[PDB]
């Protein structure tokens, strides 16, 4: 029922592909690929990071809290 | 020697009378199935190119289809050509 032939109705539209033997397959690789991921993380850093920056931050201040929780208080044993 | 390649595969409209006695297998599927309203082979030749092969119109629903077995024609006359079908070329 849901096969190629019926999908959508597409006018005026030209689409040029090449073969993969005829092209590489690694085009630029490095010199183009590293703008792109330094694009899509600016545009995601932002967004994605700093819940992820205030989790370091109550994990580290978490284990602290309990390390000298399990810190002997120095105010006891001092009346005697 | 392509030229009777092309005459093992041969030409097709739907106003030919033939029916489904049709020698060449492509327009004998072509009729039985309903698949296709015209098919034709080519061999258009330039100086030292040129194009080989087939122009088919149909409808939709039916374009996958009428691929499929023109390329299994092609490899049919790649792996298992007769003599039969060579000399009707
Ligand atoms: C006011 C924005 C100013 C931005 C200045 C930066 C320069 C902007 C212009 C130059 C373009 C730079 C690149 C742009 C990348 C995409 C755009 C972008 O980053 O936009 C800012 C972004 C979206 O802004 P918007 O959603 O409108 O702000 C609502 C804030 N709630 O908003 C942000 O990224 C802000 C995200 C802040 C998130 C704070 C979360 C704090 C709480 C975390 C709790 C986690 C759990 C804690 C523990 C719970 C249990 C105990």
């Amino acid at each position: 029922g849901r096969e190629f032939g019926n999908l959508a109705r597409i006018r005026h539209v030209i689409s040029y592909s090449l073969s993969p033997f005829e092209q590489r397959a690694f085009p630029s690789y490095f010199s183009k690929g590293i703008p792109n991921v330094l694009r899509r993380t600016r545009e995601r850093i932002l967004r994605v990071a700093p819940p992820f920056v205030v989790v370091y931050l109550i994990y580290t201040w978490g284990n602290q809290e309990f390390e000298q929780s399990k810190r002997k208080n120095p105010a006891m044993y001092e009346n005697d | 020697t392509l030229q009777v390649a092309n005459a093992i595969i041969g030409h097709y409209d739907c106003t030919y009378g033939g029916g489904v006695h049709l020698s060449s297998p492509l327009a004998s599927v072509a009729v039985a199935n309903k698949l296709c309203q015209s098919f034709q082979t080519f061999n258009i030749s330039y100086s030292d190119t040129g194009l080989l092969g087939a122009h088919f119109v149909c409808d939709a629903m039916s374009i996958d289809d009428m691929v499929f077995f023109l390329q299994g024609q092609w490899m049919r006359l790649c792996t298992s050509a007769t003599e039969s079908e060579v000399t009707r070329g």
